[PDB]
């Protein structure tokens, strides 16, 4: 509020501990894991060079 | 082929089976190149349909069984009928693709849906 | 070879050319929709940065962790992605400059957590290895900012744990209707008269920051769904164009074929009368 002014910064769900908690639960237990990669590669500036220059031929 | 020779119900029921079959040809091409996925609503259960159809129209002959190996079926006019009817209706559209190919009349591929 | 296979060809191109110029429109139409929603969330977060920026100001006595940077060797990313293909570009840029970024704090010994929205980031980090933390896909076009308090809250509380020394979050820009430009851009580490404040001042505080870091996560990933439309926009256009040059080939080996034909026939056809 403000002498000439009003707003109201609403929620579109009850923000909640229980409710609130459920969803991180959830982020952590959706994470799929097949492989414990390092994250250390260099392959993925090999494959996003080689998609990259593709893309171009493309136009 | 002419509803004063033949009634309106036949001639409905081949003239909507050729309608859908007909559809589904000019969509074929487009499924091979972006996927099923890529579709409307109405397309995707269209292209459903039409391949029940075109399975559906195959039949297990007397004289083919030492091709075939399975024993020989002969379908009359209303059976004919009403099975083609149903499919067009959607009253298959819980059925698998491959429920209706070599079966004969339309109960031969609920039968065969449960196998 | 034969001249009946090649209009076949013809055929199948021209029918695939269709829909391609269809599904440029309604790319372009879903690019608006997508436009009309980044501009309703505007008024909200710009009023909570206002907000944010005179309390911080009023009680010097308070500081939250996210307002004071810790120098340490861990940090975290946000990875904003589609979920959708027949786009021209917008992962592989994305990912191009993420990997850039990374390797900095790789090379700089410092350990790296990663948050993923959409199935392209998700196939990306399985296939190359990436170590997610927390991972959410399959949203609709029209997505609801309760589907990021998950994923955005395990990227909290790690920063809050000190697990986490900087958080980050990777998207595209809308630039215009014809550019998006991929970024990395900082989230955690952010008219002389006072409020009221009902509650605590501090509380009210440690509850409008975590709002306001979800309303920037809110905002990127609708913002990168009209860039998704708008590089599928160009990527449709460009396949309707190169489905011509194809049906221009064929066109030409089609009149080669025809030619032949009524010269090979006018051969025999005076080849047996000749002998007759």
């Amino acid at each position: 509020v403000q002498p000439n002014m009003v707003k109201v910064l609403a929620d579109t769900v009850v923000r909640a501990g229980d409710l609130d908690e459920a969803a991180a639960q959830e982020a952590l237990k959706a994470a799929e894991k097949a492989l414990q990669g390092k994250g250390a590669e260099f392959d993925y500036s090999a494959a996003a060079a080689r998609l990259a220059e593709a893309a171009a031929q493309l136009r | 082929l002419d509803p004063l020779v033949i009634g309106q119900d036949h001639y409905d029921t081949a003239r909507g089976v050729q309608y859908v079959l007909q559809r589904y040809k000019e969509l074929k091409d487009i499924i091979a190149i972006l996927g099923m996925d890529e579709l409307s609503e109405a397309d995707k259960l269209l292209v459903a349909r039409a391949r029940k159809i075109q399975r559906f129209l195959s039949q297990p002959f007397f004289v083919a069984e030492v091709f075939t190996g399975s024993p020989g079926k002969y379908v009359s006019l209303k059976d004919t009928i009403a099975g083609f009817k149903g499919i067009l209706n959607g009253d298959y559209d819980h059925l698998p693709e491959q429920a209706f190919y070599m079966v004969g009349g339309i109960e031969e591929a609920v039968e065969k849906a449960k196998k | 070879a034969g001249a009946k296979e090649i209009r076949s060809k013809i055929a199948s191109i021209k029918s695939t050319q269709k829909i391609t110029n269809a599904m440029e429109k309604v790319a372009v139409s879903k690019m608006r929709k997508a436009q009309m929603r980044m501009a309703a969330g505007r008024p909200y977060a710009e009023r909570i940065r206002q907000v944010i920026g005179h309390l911080a100001n009023a009680n010097p006595e308070y500081r939250h962790p996210f307002m004071v940077e810790r120098e340490v060797k861990r940090v975290g990313y946000i990875v904003v992605s589609s979920d959708r293909g027949l786009c021209g570009g917008l992962n592989i840029n994305l990912f191009k400059s993420l990997v850039k970024d990374m390797s900095g704090y790789r090379e700089q010994g410092a350990e790296i957590d990663l948050c993923v929205i959409g199935s392209k980031g998700a196939s990306f980090f399985r296939s190359f290895g990436g170590n997610v933390v927390a991972a959410i896909s399959h949203l609709g076009e029209e997505p609801s900012i309760n589907d990021l308090i998950g994923s955005v809250k395990v990227m909290l509380d790690a920063y809050l744990e000190g697990r986490i020394d900087r958080l980050f979050v990777v998207s595209n820009k809308f630039v215009n209707t014809m550019t998006q430009k991929p970024t990395v851009e900082q989230l955690i580490p952010l008219h002389h008269w006072d409020y009221l404040y009902e509650p605590d001042a501090k509380s009210l505080l440690d509850g409008l920051l975590v709002r306001y870091v979800e309303s920037q996560v809110y905002q990127a990933v609708v913002e990168n769904n009209a860039c998704e439309q708008a590089a599928r926009m160009i990527a449709m256009k460009n396949a309707t164009d190169n489905a011509g040059e194809l049906i221009s080939d064929l066109q030409l080996i089609y009149n080669k074929a025809r030619q032949a034909a009524i010269t090979q026939e006018i051969s025999e056809i005076v080849g047996g009368a000749a002998a007759v």
